[PDB]
């Protein structure tokens, strides 16, 4: 077969790489941009604070 | 920045707290003043038994 035969490995490999990515790869790796955000927010908060 | 404000604080919060006691402290010792001067004034008012 010359073009035909690649139909059917990609569509089930492209379909388990982004639900195994959603469940063990991505979140751990996002929740530190809360974090990070929250490390700076905290810093000016506590400015407004000590002035208060 | 924030801690060493606090301990800064500490240091207006303590000399208010004597500053208020010796300003009620200097009260009390100007009416015990008031209270002796009278008695010698009233002391001294009884020539009244000569004098009228």
């Amino acid at each position: 077969m010359n073009i035909n035969a690649t139909l059917i490995g990609q569509s089930v490999a492209f379909f388990i790489f982004v639900l195994f990515c959603m469940k063990f790869v991505w979140p751990p790796v996002i929740a530190a941009l809360q974090e990070r955000q929250k490390k700076i927010a905290d810093g000016l908060d506590a400015a407004n604070r000590a002035a208060r | 920045d924030l801690e060493l404000a606090h301990e800064k604080a500490g240091q207006q919060l303590r000399e208010a707290k004597a500053q208020a006691a010796e300003i009620v402290e200097q009260a009390k010792k100007r009416a015990n003043q008031i209270v002796d001067e009278a008695r010698d004034q009233a002391r001294t008012e009884g020539e009244r038994l000569k004098a009228q």
